RNA sequence: UCCGCGGCGCG
DNA sequence: CTCTGAATCTCTTCCGACGCGCCGCGGGACGTAC
DNA sequence: GTACGTCCGATCTTCGGAAGAGATTCAGAG
């Protein structure tokens, strides 16, 4: 059910709908939004666990 | 690209008192990318008014407005990411934030006019 | 309150005061040399805003 | 006591944002659509006429 | 100099 | 069908005891000249 | 080193409890 209630299917248009939840106004292009994911999780600088 | 449209002025707004490196700044980033095409020229109305004595000497700069600095960037998503890339820059100012808003051509060529004769009284 | 030193120590109020008189001296100023519509709407709005 | 001539006219926060908006209700308004009229974001009309 | 913030303590 | 409508879920605000003693920090920074 | 004019960009993340206003919803007559 919880795919179900899923609004879209893309991977693209997911990484579009967290660039715009992530701070709102901003047109999704594609190079910002996975540029932005990758420095919120993934990277080493900004985020690390002792 | 294959529509050819002018490249009419935008308004960005910077720090007040940061005007001159913030210009310089989009200099070197537009230089360092490599598209001179995209964008053309960057300039800030600038005032020389001397006075002899007074406190200041010689010589005084003031500006008409000091908060906003204008640009000629083109419509697009690129551009406008490497605008706002740039530090000491908030963003743009307009109608709508989605989409920046322009600026008028004939107040563009009053105000054009109007910088022409900046140089009164010489030497 | 003068203090000791040469320091005040100002109030809250003066500060909002100064920030709001020198907004509408600038708008003002700026009024009478005929800006871009743009440039006064945003002054505008910052006068609203302080 | 002195007064600060305003250039532009300016709307007061509590007759505005409080719980029940007196202008947003005195206009038959909701408060998103006057908030975004007063920071300058929309135009509203004026005698519409013909 | 007479005001603000933070901390500790006694009722 | 479609509009209304009463109920329901969600977002925004304000409230949280009273006296006293002591100590320590408070517009700071940033360019522009002198 | 020091007096003086000017000025307000990087990032946050852990309360119940209630009272009220606004957006949603589905229920129904139909």
């Amino acid at each position: 059910e919880t795919l179900r209630v899923d609004p879209t299917n893309d991977r693209l248009s997911a990484l579009v709908e967290i660039y715009r939840m992530m701070r709102p106004g901003e047109p999704p292009t594609r190079e910002a939004a996975e540029s932005l994911f990758e420095n919120l999780f993934f990277s080493e600088d900004r985020y690390d666990l002792s | 690209m294959s529509e050819a449209p002018k490249k009419r002025w935008y308004v960005v707004q910077a720090f007040s008192g940061f005007e001159g490196r913030v210009a310089t700044s989009l200099r070197e980033h537009i230089k360092l990318h490599n598209m001179e095409d995209l964008f053309g020229e960057v300039m800030v109305p600038t005032e020389e008014v001397v006075e002899i004595r007074g406190g200041q000497r010689r010589k005084s700069e003031r500006k008409f407005f000091p908060g906003y600095v204008l640009v000629q960037m083109v419509m697009n998503d690129a551009s406008w990411h490497l605008v706002r890339s740039v530090p000491r820059v908030m963003g743009f100012i307009g109608g709508t934030s989605d989409r920046p808003a322009p600026i008028s051509d004939k107040e563009v060529d009053a105000i054009m006019n109007r910088l022409q004769q900046v140089g009164d009284k010489p030497r | 309150v003068p203090l000791d030193g040469g320091r005040f120590a100002t109030s809250d109020l003066n500060d909002l005061y100064r920030r709001v008189i020198n907004r509408n001296n600038r708008l003002k100023r700026l009024l009478d040399l005929a800006a871009p519509d743009i440039i006064v709407r945003n002054e505008k709005r910052m006068l609203q805003e302080a | 006591m002195g007064h600060i001539e305003l250039a532009s006219p300016t709307a007061h926060i509590w007759f505005l944002k409080s719980l029940p908006s007196r202008i947003g209700l005195l206009l038959d308004m909701p408060l998103r659509d006057i908030e975004r009229v007063l920071y300058f974001e929309s135009y509203v009309v004026i005698e519409g006429g013909m």
